[PDB]
């Protein structure tokens, strides 16, 4: 259920289309990611019983985007000291490795 | 090209809304016809019935 309201939230974070009954939303993600969304697409799609296409369209317009810090068992901990002074720019060099 | 993807999307809705609103007059104009051809037949009608009583006459 949690997870059920999880979900009804993020599909609050939408703009609900007036042509169909369509909701149109924006990820940021890297390429990597997207191509595995991808698939993710296709797999949701396939559950549900419409199997819309579901067309995500890259913009080549580019918005300041959240940093995005690949992090695993032994390194969280150090990029967190890095990050409780704060949150790199974009593409800034990562002190983390380093520390 | 989002932007012209959505905006092709609203000339297609754009063109349903007329399809509908156009079968909808379409639904008037049936009608007005269902009557006038109501009293045609109902005039042929007459005609038969009459036609029936003169001879039984």
């Amino acid at each position: 259920v949690r997870k059920m309201k999880a979900i009804y939230h993020t599909l609050n974070l939408c703009n609900i289309d007036v042509t169909q009954k369509c909701l149109i939303a924006e990820v940021w993600c890297p390429v990597t990611d997207l191509d595995s969304i991808q698939f993710a697409l296709r797999r949701g799609t396939e559950h549900s019983g419409s199997t819309v296409p579901s067309i995500l369209n890259r913009m080549q317009t580019n918005q300041t985007p959240p940093t995005y810090n690949k992090t695993n068992k032994f390194t969280h901990g150090f990029q967190n000291i890095v990050d409780a002074y704060g949150i790199g720019t974009y593409r800034e060099i990562n002190p983390a490795p380093y520390t | 090209s989002q932007s012209q993807g959505i905006q092709q999307l609203l000339q297609a809705e754009k063109r349903a809304a007329e399809k509908v609103a156009d079968a909808r007059k379409r639904k008037a104009r049936r009608l007005k016809q269902a009557k006038e051809e109501a009293q045609m037949e109902v005039e042929q009608y007459r005609r038969e019935r009459e036609q029936e009583f003169q001879s039984k006459q």
